[PDB]
């Protein structure tokens, strides 16, 4: 969308390309949105990362030219914490910093909160995803 | 069952709108406010040892930010129950009648 | 009255990214306290990939002042890069100039940052840990060609002075500090330990002779120094992907301080943990140095601190509380705030955590 | 009802009445600046008597 | 738990 | 309209006792509405200090010294049982066990310390012609024998940690000293004077304890004062064993929430009162290193004190000699408030150590 | 409240001669940081020189005070000359008496002052340059006669430490700086070497045992340290002509400080070139000290300074700047002055200079 036409301080990660956008896909992404969805180890010490879209149709793969596509501001990966390839006790990190702000009226909110978190691509090391001031990598390290 | 259905404390806005739909004799879907609402503090939660995958929060389709995933039996994380084709867009004007381009 | 005018604006970018617009402004309308004045300073900071296959990035910073009508400039480049999770390598080159004396430098160092323990108690019981102490251990190469009859001088006195006195090793460290920067030192937590000359050797270079040395230091810190407890978060080179440009300076005189920071660099928004953005703790050592500077007036203030979120980012624990807000364009004036901005100008280590997240 | 302003037709009588309204509205500003003062003065935690220099304890007086 | 008090209160800075 | 005013508003209770007693209830409550000088925050800590006499016969005391802690969520504790004594006029011992739990992590130890208190000089020019000597330089000799069983996995992992940087780095004697003082701790130490020497360490090991491996270290330091240290230049009567008949306690606390800082101080504990010659009594002339050290963060923010300090003497017991003078005397109970005292507790928020002394006899 | 006034004065002289009276007043309604109240002080420095053949000149220092009803004097005399551009000798007697004791000393002290860099760079490029990073070597031999049995017993005690304890040759510095010293000794940029003692020998003089010690030490400084950066500039010896005499010294309680100087001396004005003098700078280590002790409560200050130029000279370049000039009597107060007072008050060093010609 047009910087004149946009709200002032917006972000060309925020100013969507394909000026009729909204209705191509799903509307909340300006960018497509794709999940980890398992982060298998076989044979080698290589894990495989599963790429399935927010449409849930296809299974790809990091691969060079998915990964192009996200280092030019197109497409969006999240890991859904949740995910039980993970290596970092993310329910104990979850529930530990919601200790801090978080009141339990319902004794059960902080207990079942998951979240998404993104993942960006440097060079130098694969899709990383930076979490609690700690830059992890898919590639061993995070899972 | 399976193909759980979970809420992302990241895009939900806390509209409720999952827990109308959520059966009342499972209370699979809550409220945790940590502030004041006025600035989406009052996220909500699927309480997966109650979700008994109804389906009913995410067929609905009422989820206005895609925080209902709906993750497949095996890995498959969908977003909406359907989503627009993706379409390559651009503006048709005609050379001298209707539009003159230009 | 001796009011203090300023206003900062903080601009962030969603998603994973992590930069930000940071414009700030400040008129004080006190002595500065420089034993020389006026002083009228430009600085401005440049970096941006070379190779980001292996994390080298091209960081040029050129300082412009002018201190008593003495035109001082400093231009430096360097190819840093992290060779390790604890170790940093660079490799570069610069200019000094003063006046008509100008003495140009290259130079090659690799920084080593130790912390003392890795504890995962901590770890996992400290959510936001701030006072991480340790050491890093530089490692300098430098070569600065001797051209001037002024760099035969200063290279043939140093190394007559090595030679002669043993205690060169802590003595430089008076030389090293001038001024104030000393105390600083010691109040930052900041300790020098006596550097290691490896060696002193000049060689004719391409047109003349090249003072060559090699030397080594290693500066500990007891949590409150910025370059070791935060040395990842400093030197955010994994999440750079652009031109980052940071324009400072300040012109100042006997009667007023004037100044105007601009920015735009990554690491301005961390996530705090979780998936939970914040902006980042604030770096200590600044403004323990300024609060040796800070403290010599009272003065009234109104900061204006306007932090603007991306789209669909919410707030929660702003302490002290955001003032008004326009659903981004969150502002910080009076009440709280501004009496956090005169603790912290006065040098103070009060925390300010906004904790943002979508 | 305190006599200071009257329900008199006559000129005369409102001169009077005008008079006591006129007084009365000077004592006013005149004890509303006394007032206000010490509002301000209680404001910022400075109880001291510019006259003798002591001051005053708000928690023991 | 005192914090959690002040972390989970509303925005009382208002004019 | 004016300038920032930052109030800041406390009040000081001190009964005294009489005849030799030495005792004395402190009562101390503030409240500063200014944001504290900790990177994290909130903070907030119950502080509980509770001795006992075990036995006058040589001067064995029980102290007993409980610190709770909140400090952005996260719960900080530390216990420390202890039985300190003079051993001679000038050495100190103390056999102790305690522990320290953040969070969830936490670790018992058991401690053996002498603490030797050495004034570089004994000079009687001083003695009898400085009646009040505020500063006076020495050095203490601290000798630990703290054991601390390594049950959890980060003990474990601390543990040989350490002896690798021992074993590696020929440094850990000084650079200990970068870890052993977090933050600001190291800048407070040249504020006060103090000068802690290279540790020297006797040696780390590690035996069969009553149920698993307990981690022994024997180590050394020494910390020398310019003069304020307290902890050295009033060594003798900082520790009043002698004058200890009955059960001593303090309890003190603050709450740090980032607005302001509130503080809850009590206080039973003798040699309050401490004698100034010719049957004429004084209050213990301020400790030098609290001030100096809080001098540290109270310049931060400008404020104007509203002090008060309630002063009350035992029966027949008449102050003299008070500056800043007293503002009232009800009967027996004298009240400090405005005017100089005021500008004095500013003084000594901001850091100052400027002599309020307060002299009274019958 | 705490009104602050002060009132300074500094009438000049013309020509070639740097002579000016600089007397002044002050008085402060905030408690002194002593922790001995009340406190008083006397001082009477006055030099007239023996000779100018070899530099010697009489330099006489009294020190009456009363701390807490205890009496201290301190007079010392004596006869010091730079032999060379960075060496000083001093030969003198002196004694010091705190309430009946008392004890006179002699020694014969040679000080050398030693720059790290003499660089022509900065000579000519910094024209009012203010740091110079260096080291003062101290060499004292001082013979204190052992009358009293005191002296007789601090000598058995100093001599039996030196030859058991092996520490302390850098313990003495924890001694050797009474309470706040030891901070202000690095608040100000001094290091303090270990200092090394070449014996502690003693013999029959007079009437009786004499302690005579020859120790020797070195403290360096970052700049700040006028005794360092400033060593031909301390003893002008070159251009005092006349006896000069100095008298200040402080009435203070435990509710205010009252301060009188009274000088007159050489050195107050300094050349800067073409003609064009100027008041020296000003020393930054008493301001940085007086910050130490001069930020304990908020003041609002009223000074008055006056500078009287001789007949013809006129100020350029006042900054902040002058308010009256009644013919060569010029005047500061308020404005942008009383903010510098109170900069400098509370630590701040930065540049009030006055420059003049005719
Ligand atoms: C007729 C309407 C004229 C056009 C209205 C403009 C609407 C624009 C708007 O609302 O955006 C906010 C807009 C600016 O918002 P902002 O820039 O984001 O800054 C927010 C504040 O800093 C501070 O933001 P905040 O978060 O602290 O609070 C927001 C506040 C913002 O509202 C305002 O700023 C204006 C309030 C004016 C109150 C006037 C009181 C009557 C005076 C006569 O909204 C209110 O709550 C207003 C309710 C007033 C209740 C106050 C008394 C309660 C105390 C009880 C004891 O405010 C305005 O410009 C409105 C000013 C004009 C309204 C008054 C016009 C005359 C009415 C008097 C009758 C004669
Ligand atoms: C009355 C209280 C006033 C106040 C009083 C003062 C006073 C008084 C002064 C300042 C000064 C400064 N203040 Mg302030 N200040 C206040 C409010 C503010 C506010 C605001 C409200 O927004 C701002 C932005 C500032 C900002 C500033 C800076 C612009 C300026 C010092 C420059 C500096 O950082 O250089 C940093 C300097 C250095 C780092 C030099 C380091 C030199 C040493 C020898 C080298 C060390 C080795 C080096 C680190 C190695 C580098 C190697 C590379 C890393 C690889 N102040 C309060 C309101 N401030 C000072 C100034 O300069 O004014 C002109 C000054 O005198
Ligand atoms: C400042 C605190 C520590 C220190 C901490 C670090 C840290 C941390 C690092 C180094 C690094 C280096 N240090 Mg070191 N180092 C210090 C003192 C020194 C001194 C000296 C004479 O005192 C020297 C010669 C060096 C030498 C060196 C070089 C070997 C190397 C990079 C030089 C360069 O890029 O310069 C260029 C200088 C600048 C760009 C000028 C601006 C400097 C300030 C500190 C940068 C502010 C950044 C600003 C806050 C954010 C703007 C960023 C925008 C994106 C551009 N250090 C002091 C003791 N040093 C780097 C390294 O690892 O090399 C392997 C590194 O990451
Ligand atoms: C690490 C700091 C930067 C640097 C920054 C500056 C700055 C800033 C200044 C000078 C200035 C000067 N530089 Mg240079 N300069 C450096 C390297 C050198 C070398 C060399 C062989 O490496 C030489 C001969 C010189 C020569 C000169 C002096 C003759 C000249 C004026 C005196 C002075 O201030 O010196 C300063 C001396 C130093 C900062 C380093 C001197 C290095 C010595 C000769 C060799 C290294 C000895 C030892 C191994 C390193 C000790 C640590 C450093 C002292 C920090 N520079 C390095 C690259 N240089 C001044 C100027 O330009 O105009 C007045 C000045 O203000
Ligand atoms: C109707 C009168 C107002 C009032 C009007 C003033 C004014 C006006 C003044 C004081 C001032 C003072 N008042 Mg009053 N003051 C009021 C109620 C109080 C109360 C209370 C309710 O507890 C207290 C503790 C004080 C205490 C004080 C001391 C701070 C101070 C000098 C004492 C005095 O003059 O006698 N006032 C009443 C309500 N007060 C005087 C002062 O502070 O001088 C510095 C001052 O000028
Ligand atoms: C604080 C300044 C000096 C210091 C000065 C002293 C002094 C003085 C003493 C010791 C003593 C001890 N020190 Mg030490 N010591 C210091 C730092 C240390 C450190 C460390 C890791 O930093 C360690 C391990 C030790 C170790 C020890 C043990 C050898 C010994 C017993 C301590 C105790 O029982 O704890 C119990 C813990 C407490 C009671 C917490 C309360 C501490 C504060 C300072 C006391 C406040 C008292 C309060 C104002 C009024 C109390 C009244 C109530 C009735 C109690 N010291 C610092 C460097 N140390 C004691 C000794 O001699 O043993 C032989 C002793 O008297
Ligand atoms: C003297 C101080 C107290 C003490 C008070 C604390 C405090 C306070 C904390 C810890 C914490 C921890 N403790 Mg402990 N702890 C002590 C004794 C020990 C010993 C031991 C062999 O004696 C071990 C293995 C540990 C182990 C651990 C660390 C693994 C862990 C987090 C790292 C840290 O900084 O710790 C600090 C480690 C020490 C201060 C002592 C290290 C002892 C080493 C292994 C042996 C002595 C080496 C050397 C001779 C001593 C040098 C001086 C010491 C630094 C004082 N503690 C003594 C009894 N401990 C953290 C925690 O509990 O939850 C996060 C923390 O915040
Ligand atoms: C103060 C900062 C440095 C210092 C800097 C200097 C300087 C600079 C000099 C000496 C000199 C001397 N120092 Mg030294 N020296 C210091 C600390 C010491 C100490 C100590 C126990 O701390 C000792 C024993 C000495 C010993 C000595 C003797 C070797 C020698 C002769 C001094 C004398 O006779 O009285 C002289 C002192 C006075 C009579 C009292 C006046 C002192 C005050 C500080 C001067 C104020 C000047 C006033 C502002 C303006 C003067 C105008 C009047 C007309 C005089 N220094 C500190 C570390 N030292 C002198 C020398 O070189 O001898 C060869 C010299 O010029
Ligand atoms: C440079 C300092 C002045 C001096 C200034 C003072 C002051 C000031 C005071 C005393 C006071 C005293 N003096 Mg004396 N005194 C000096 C020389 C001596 C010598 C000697 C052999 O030279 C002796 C035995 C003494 C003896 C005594 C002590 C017994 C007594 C109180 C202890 C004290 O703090 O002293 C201070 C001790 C020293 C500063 C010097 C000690 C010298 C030792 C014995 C030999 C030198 C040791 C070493 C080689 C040099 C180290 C550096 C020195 C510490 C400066 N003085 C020198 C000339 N002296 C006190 C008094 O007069 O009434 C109570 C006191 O307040
Ligand atoms: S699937 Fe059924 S039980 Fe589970 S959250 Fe949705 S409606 Fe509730």
């Amino acid at each position: 969308m047009q910087p004149q036409l946009s709200r002032p301080q917006t972000a060309s990660n925020q100013v969507r390309k394909a000026v009729s956008g909204p209705w191509s896909g799903n509307a909340v992404h300006k960018a497509e949105k794709y999940f980890i969805t398992s982060a298998k180890r076989d044979r080698d010490g290589k894990l495989q990362i599963e790429l399935v879209p927010a449409s849930g149709r296809r299974k790809l793969s990091p691969t060079p030219e998915m990964i192009r596509r996200l280092i030019d501001g197109e497409i969006e990966i999240y890991i859904l914490t949740t995910q039980p390839d993970i290596a970092i006790d993310m329910n104990k990190e979850i529930i530990d910093m919601e200790n801090r702000y978080v009141i339990d009226f319902d004794k059960r909110g902080v207990k079942w909160t998951m979240r998404e978190i993104p993942v960006f691509y440097h060079e130098g090391k694969g899709l990383c995803v930076e979490l609690h001031n700690k830059i992890y990598t898919l590639d061993q390290f995070f899972k | 069952a399976k193909k759980h259905y979970f809420i992302i404390e990241n895009l939900c806005v806390g509209c409720g709108l999952c827990l109308d739909k959520c059966p009342p004799k499972v209370n699979a879907i809550g409220y945790k406010f940590y502030g004041d609402v006025q600035e989406g503090g009052f996220r909500c939660y699927i309480d997966q040892a109650a979700c008994i995958s109804c389906s009913a929060c995410f067929s609905g389709d009422e989820c206005p930010s895609g925080a209902l995933i709906e993750v497949l039996p095996d890995g498959e994380v969908l977003d909406f129950s359907y989503t627009p084709p993706e379409r390559l867009d651009f503006d048709l004007r005609f050379l001298h009648r209707f539009h003159r381009e230009a | 009255v001796t009011t203090a005018h300023s206003d900062y604006e903080i601009v962030l970018e969603g998603g994973s990214s992590s930069w930000g617009k940071v414009k700030a402004r400040a008129k004080v309308n006190a002595p500065p306290a420089s034993p020389l004045l006026p002083a009228d300073c430009d600085v401005k900071l440049n970096v941006k990939p070379l190779d980001p296959a292996k994390g080298f990035v091209r960081i040029s910073a050129v300082f412009e002042s002018i201190v008593d009508s003495t035109k001082n400039k400093l231009t430096i480049e360097a190819d840093i890069a992290n060779e390790t999770k604890e170790r940093r390598i660079s490799v570069g080159e610069g200019m000094v100039s003063v006046g008509d004396f100008s003495h140009t430098f290259s130079f090659e160092g690799s920084v080593v940052n130790l912390f003392y323990y890795r504890s995962d108690a901590v770890r996992r019981n400290v959510p936001n840990p701030i006072y991480m102490q340790g050491r890093q251990f530089h490692d300098i190469l430098m070569k600065v060609p001797l051209d001037n009859n002024d760099l035969i001088d200063t290279w043939e006195g140093t190394v007559k002075a090595i030679g002669s006195t043993g205690a060169f090793n802590d003595w430089i460290r008076d030389f090293w500090f001038i001024g104030p920067a000393f105390t600083a030192l010691n109040e930052g937590g900041q300790r020098i330990s006596r550097i290691e000359v490896n060696g002193l050797n000049t060689e004719s270079g391409p047109k003349g002779p090249v003072g060559v040395s090699r030397w080594r230091f290693s500066h500990g810190g007891s949590g409150m120094v910025d370059s070791i407890s935060r040395w990842a978060e400093l030197f955010p080179s994994d999440k750079l992907n652009r031109p980052a440009q940071v324009e400072a300076g300040f012109r100042s005189d006997s009667q007023g301080i004037e100044v105007k920071v601009d920015g735009e660099f990554p690491g301005v928004s961390v996530d705090a943990g979780g998936g939970l953005r914040r902006i980042l703790n604030h770096p200590l050592i600044p403004l323990v140095h300024h609060g040796m500077v800070g403290k010599f007036n009272n003065f009234n203030v109104d900061a204006q601190l306007k932090v603007v979120l991306p789209k669909g980012y919410k707030i929660r624990y702003a302490a002290p509380q955001y003032r008004s807000q326009n659903l981004e364009e969150y502002r910080w004036s009076g009440g709280a705030y501004a009496r956090w901005v005169e603790h912290v100008c006065k040098g103070g280590v009060g925390q300010f955590e906004i904790l943002y997240a979508q | 009802s305190l006599g200071i302003d009257t329900y008199s037709t006559k000129t005369a009588d409102l001169e009077a009445a005008g008079a006591r309204l006129l007084g009365w509205a000077a004592f006013h500003f005149l004890v509303g600046s006394v007032l206000i003062f010490g509002g301000w003065r209680h404001w910022t935690h400075n109880l001291t008597n510019p006259f003798t220099g002591r001051c005053g304890n708000f928690r023991d007086f | 738990r005192r914090f959690l008090f002040q972390r989970t209160e509303t925005r009382s800075t208002k004019w």
